[PDB]
């Protein structure tokens, strides 16, 4: 498939001839129908990121990312990404807020780079470090490279009706600029984390790198997760450009990309999670990380679509049920997810909740109680609760009719009214005399004789032991 | 017995020869 | 082979042998929903085709699942009465420590809340450090979760010392270096593989990511499964991926370019790769959803040897210490049974 | 008596083939869709000596989509493929559903006064009811012993069909319809419930999150016509059910705890079906209890008088 999907991308991308777009966009148009490239102007850190190993000049930003690139491209990508895994531990206090920096950098340190580089080309960028004027350099990375505009509105023509062109082309786009921003980003913190680089003075630095990297990562997971999902949040979260954009050159096109990505550096992340929840796996790590009350009350919901689950919101304390349990706002909630998962989970749910309040609620509860036991005592137990709605119970009892029957002889063995009188009546609706005489222990008596009127001894003689004139009428009629 | 084939068959919604 | 039932509710997560102590190699515990549960391995006459029996001992109840877990060099046998030490990951998202004797739970430590991980575990083991007179000084797991977080709960003499690492990417596996407790490797999800010293930056990060050869492409999705070291003075790291894809490097001599070694299992490898006690060269790793398990040797010995099939979905193994049986549990019970060859 | 049977047994098989080829050549004959052309070339090779299972399927049954006739072809071969079944079964559901869904728009046309499509001849059953039609034709046909009704198969693929396609109450169908239609076909109870119990834990799509609500009232009512049927066998001898269906039962309130605080917090507002949950929890608690006195010694009590 690998090498398949290769070719035919290939092919349909073939080109045939060119278009210019706009005034002075630069587009191609490929052998397979809807399948066009454009070709877009770069930014100064574009051209940084496709220029590494060809810029004979450059500024000191650029010779200083090269650097950076030269001892991070050595490593191999297991390590780099355990790396990005550590960074994007910091934020979310898997590794722990109690931490200091240096101790999460040590940590990281030696978790993921130990023995996982050659110290000779550790030497080579520590002497090329030397060279720069870190705070500087950093900071025009930062503040002005990576860290987009303010806008005062700087003319997106608005578009009147979505245009699926500038929408992939804007996305693509986008998602170009943040993965240069992240191996970018990536390297830097890299480099925080391997050389004694006061902590206190760069503090503000590195938590914002932390910052950015992160959401950097969220944003290209999400990508590569659902793209469609992706652009429809991205475009709805701009309200006056809600259907789209157009631009005619490349000053318009660099500059709403940007403005994206100052959407995505900065009300973003809460439209996402709900249109997404009205990508099921990457919200794992993004509820783990994007969610370091609001976030508790996600992570339950999120991680319920068990245990952790229960667990973070009993701590604490589909749509339209949800919807339902919020305006009610524990009853509810146990209730909702008992539903919603009819097992495990809904049914230990619905059980302490249950038990945690202990006519229509109540009745609702003991119902689904009994039916998961019997399913899986609870019976008696029920029973006298209620007792302490009565058709209703004739017919849980209707249901109930052998454990049943078990179930009340444990029951009588234990105590060895409306109660009595149901149980009577339900078994007054063999078998039936056996049954009738176990609970009342006279009725016993009377349905033996009502019956009667090898069986005839055995009544007869079960009736004298029980009553042990009776006798003698029942022995002259077993003479006779 | 029976054999699923369904590489070389006669196209059911196209007239012969 | 041989094949013992589990209990009939129980429902298995994880099986370990106790090869990390010597006393109790010969104990097995099996992880479920309501505790941990050890049996003992015994030589019995039997035929010397499966020398070797499965002989449950009892039942550790604790009422909630067990996900992970592993002995530590603590464990010891009297006479009689056993005295066992556990790390393993809880449903209410805590890390424990357990000690008993026997059965009974005499004692528990527990490390959970914000104070533990901020979402799920993924991965725990345990190591015994001893100071320079030789008492126990303290005992230390490591733990890793995805709340990008890799923790390093250490119980001294003077009481806990808790501390706490960020994660590029969440944690999957963790294991403490074989005869240098001082060094320890860690998993991230993404591929990277960090070599860490916690008695201090952390020393080393590889990646196997970068590395598929790609002579057949390993595709798109190929979430690192698994990373050990193999040896008995930790002279080697394994990492396998989810694909199937292996890779072995080794730590020494001169300067060092690439992973030694690499190649790909016939399988995906939900479970990780289980390297040999005895024969670093060799691992084993399963196809846990159609109950299959894959020999490989690294050096290429192996061509293709696949000396386990069961017609059902396999849940968890591991090789018992003396390396011709293996330990497998099934969603309903465990198996032992001996390769003729590793005898 | 050997050689009676033989022959008996030569014309069953060869009868059995003969009517599929029959229907076949009907239908294909009377399809709109066939090209007048090709109909003559079908004519001419169906209309004579009796042709083999493998050609019936291949050359004109999959040619012309008549799943029904795959399945009755999967039938008389003794095709033991489960996947394939399956695959049948899925597109036999799909488009039956999909013919039930045009007639009622060309109905609801007609009663609108629009113009229906040239050439369609003008209250239609719901796509549920003309999807269980097909099954009973098919199963009345098979006698439910085959191997094209794997239950615990083909009993959650009816479930799945109904939750992904609305057929509950929402159109005013009994939202059990699935579990009637597999009790009157006459699947035993015990099976019933053993299927229901596996759609429950495994908690595969679309059974999952609040719609495992659904599954419960599914176990709620096999359970029920389980125990009504113990009952009745009881009386009839007058003149099996282990723990594990009680514990079912337990695990099925344990669920339903768990739906309704899930619903209690939903973000947007508590979910509506707080009462309808609390009404199911009832009848489950009903339910346990009476399988609980049966288990406990009514069940071995039965055929003795109260």
């Amino acid at each position: 498939l690998e090498t398949i999907l290769r070719d035919v991308k290939t092919a349909f991308n073939e080109a045939s001839s060119i278009t210019l777009y706009g005034d002075e966009i630069i587009l191609v148009n490929c052998f397979q129908p809807y399948n066009h490239s454009l070709y877009k102007l770069n930014t100064t850190v574009e051209n940084w990121f496709y220029n590494m190993h060809s810029e004979t000049d450059g500024s000191e930003l650029f010779k200083y990312l090269r650097t950076l690139n030269g001892f991070a491209s050595t490593l191999s990508n297991d390590v780099l990404r355990s790396i990005s895994k550590k960074f994007l531990d910091i934020i979310t206090g898997e590794l722990p807020d109690s931490m200091t920096t240096v101790e999460k950098f040590t940590d990281i340190f030696k978790n993921c780079l130990e023995n996982q580089f050659e110290i000779t080309n550790l030497k080579i960028l520590f002497d090329e470090l030397n060279s720069f004027d870190i705070p500087v350099v950093l900071n025009d990375l930062i503040n002005n490279q990576m860290k987009p505009g303010i806008f005062w509105k700087k003319d997106f023509i608005s578009a009147i009706k979505f245009d699926g062109f500038t929408s992939i082309i804007s996305l693509e786009s986008l998602h170009q600029l943040l993965s240069i921003h992240y191996r970018i980003t990536l390297q830097v913190l890299l480099t925080f984390v391997l050389f004694d680089l006061d902590t206190e003075i760069f503090g503000q630095h590195i938590s914002t790198l932390l910052d950015l990297h992160y959401k950097q990562f969220l944003l290209l997971n999400l990508y590569r997760q659902d793209k469609c999902l992706l652009a429809e949040v991205l475009l709805k979260d701009s309200s006056e450009f809600s259907f789209g954009v157009k631009f005619f050159n490349y000053g318009q096109l660099i500059a709403y990309i940007d403005s994206l990505n100052s959407n995505v550096y900065n009300t973003e992340n809460s439209f996402f999670m709900t249109f997404f929840r009205s990508s099921h796996k990457n919200i794992r790590f993004f509820l783990e990380n994007v969610e370091c009350e609001v976030q508790e009350f996600m992570f339950a919901m999120t991680l319920f679509s068990f245990d952790q689950s229960y667990e973070i919101f009993q701590l604490h304390d589909i749509w339209k049920d949800l919807l339902c349990t919020f305006t009610v706002p524990h009853s509810a909630f146990y209730y909702q997810l008992s539903l919603l998962f009819d097992q495990e989970f809904a049914l230990k749910c619905i059980s302490k909740s249950a038990e945690y309040s202990l006519q229509d609620f109540k009745e609702k509860q003991h119902i689904h109680y009994l039916n998961l036991l019997i399913h899986f005592e609870v019976l008696d137990v029920l029973r006298l609760g209620h007792e302490c709605r009565t058709n209703f119970l004739q017919l849980l009892l209707q249901e109930d009719i052998d454990f049943f029957s078990t179930l009340l002889r444990l029951c009588n063995a234990h105590s060895d009214k409306i109660v009595d009188s149901i149980l009577s009546q339900n078994l007054r609706s063999c078998f039936k005399k056996l049954y009738c005489f176990r609970m009342l222990n006279a009725a016993a008596e009377v349905l033996y004789q009502y019956i009667l009127m090898i069986r005839k001894r055995k009544c007869y003689l079960m009736v004298i032991n029980v009553l042990s004139v009776t006798l003698t009428d029942l022995r002259d009629e077993l003479r006779g | 017995k029976l054999v699923i084939n369904k590489d070389m068959r006669t196209d059911l919604f196209s007239p012969p020869n | 082979s041989n094949q013992y039932q589990l209990p009939l509710n129980v429902r298995p997560y994880t099986t370990t042998w106790c090869s990390q102590s010597p006393s109790c190699s010969n104990l097995l515990a099996i992880g479920h929903d309501t505790g941990i549960t050890i049996y003992c391995a015994s030589e019995e006459q039997t035929p010397g085709s499966t020398g070797l029996t499965l002989q449950e001992l009892f039942t550790i109840q604790t009422g909630l699942p067990t996900l992970h877990l592993s002995f530590s060099s603590s464990c010891s046998y009297s006479e009689p009465v056993y005295s066992l030490f556990l790390a393993c990951v809880c449903q209410d998202n805590t890390v424990r420590l357990i000690i008993t004797k026997n059965e009974t739970i005499i004692t528990q430590h527990v490390l959970g809340g914000k104070s533990g991980h901020h979402n799920f575990v993924n991965d725990i083991d345990i190591a015994d450090v001893y100071s320079a007179d030789n008492r126990l000084a303290e005992q230390v797991i490591a733990s890793v979760g995805d709340d990008c977080t890799l923790i390093i709960w250490r119980l001294t003499d003077e009481g806990p010392i808790l501390a706490g690492y960020p994660l590029s990417s969440p944690g999957i596996s963790v294991q403490f270096r074989p005869s240098n407790p001082n060094q320890l490797i860690v998993g991230e999800r993404n591929g990277n593989i960090r070599i860490f010293d916690w008695t201090l930056p952390w020393l080393l990060t590889l990646n196997t990511l970068p590395l598929v050869n790609t002579c057949h492409s390993s595709g798109i999705a190929s979430s690192l499964a698994n990373v050990r070291w193999i040896g008995s003075d930790g002279s080697g790291i394994l990492a396998m991926c989810k694909s199937g894809a292996w890779l072995r490097w080794n730590l020494f001599g001169p300067k060092n370019l690439l992973p030694n070694v690499q190649g790909i299992s016939l399988f995906p490898s939900l479970l990780g790769a289980c390297p040999h006690p005895r024969y670093m060269d060799y691992f084993a790793t399963a196809h846990s959803q159609h109950g299959l398990i894959q020999l490989i040797n690294t050096y290429e010995k192996d061509s293709n040897s696949i000396p386990i099939q069961l017609g059902m979905p396999i849940v968890d193994f591991c090789w018992h210490q003396d390396g011709s049986h293996l330990a497998i549990a099934t969603e309903g019970s465990v198996l032992l049974t001996r390769l003729m060859g590793f005898t | 008596r050997q050689q009676q049977q033989q022959l008996n047994h030569e014309a069953s098989e060869l009868l059995e083939i003969a009517h599929i080829q029959d229907d076949l050549l009907e239908r294909l004959v009377a399809d709109p869709r066939i090209p007048e052309e090709r109909k003559a070339e079908i004519e001419e090779f169906l209309d004579g000596p009796i042709r083999t299972l493998t050609d019936l399927f291949n050359d004109y049954a999959d040619q012309a989509n008549y799943y029904d006739l795959c399945l009755l072809i999967f039938h008389a071969a003794d095709f033991h493929n489960p996947r394939t079944i399956m695959d049948t079964w899925n597109n036999l559901i799909n488009q039956s559903h999909f013919e039930a869904e045009q007639r009622r728009e060309y109905w609801e046309i007609v009663q609108d006064l629009p113009d229906l499509p040239i050439a369609v001849i003008a209250e239609p059953p719901l796509p549920y009811v003309y999807v269980s039609q097909q099954i009973q034709l098919i199963a009345h046909r098979t006698s439910l012993d085959s191997l094209i009704f794997p239950v615990n198969s083909l009993l959650p693929v009816v479930c799945a069909y109904a939750i992904n396609n609305g057929q509950d109450a929402s159109i005013g169908a009994d939202p059990c319809w699935p579990i009637q239609l597999f009790l009157n076909l006459g699947v035993p109870h015990a099976l019933m419930v053993q299927v229901l119990e596996n759609v429950l834990d495994t908690q595969e799509a679309p059974f999952t999150g609040r719609r495992r609500k659904l599954v419960v009232q599914w176990i709620a009512m096999a359970v029920d016509m389980w125990v009504r049927e113990v009952e009745r066998r009881a009386s009839m001898s007058e003149a099996v059910m282990g723990s594990w269906v009680s514990e079912l039962l337990g695990r099925a309130d344990q669920v339903l705890t768990q739906i309704a605080g899930t619903g209690a917090t939903l973000r947007g507002g508590a979910a509506s079906d707080a009462e309808e949950i609390a009404s199911l929890r009832r009848t489950v608690k009903g339910l346990k209890r009476s399988v609980d006195m049966l288990l406990g010694g009514e069940m071995a009590r039965m055929s003795f008088f109260r």
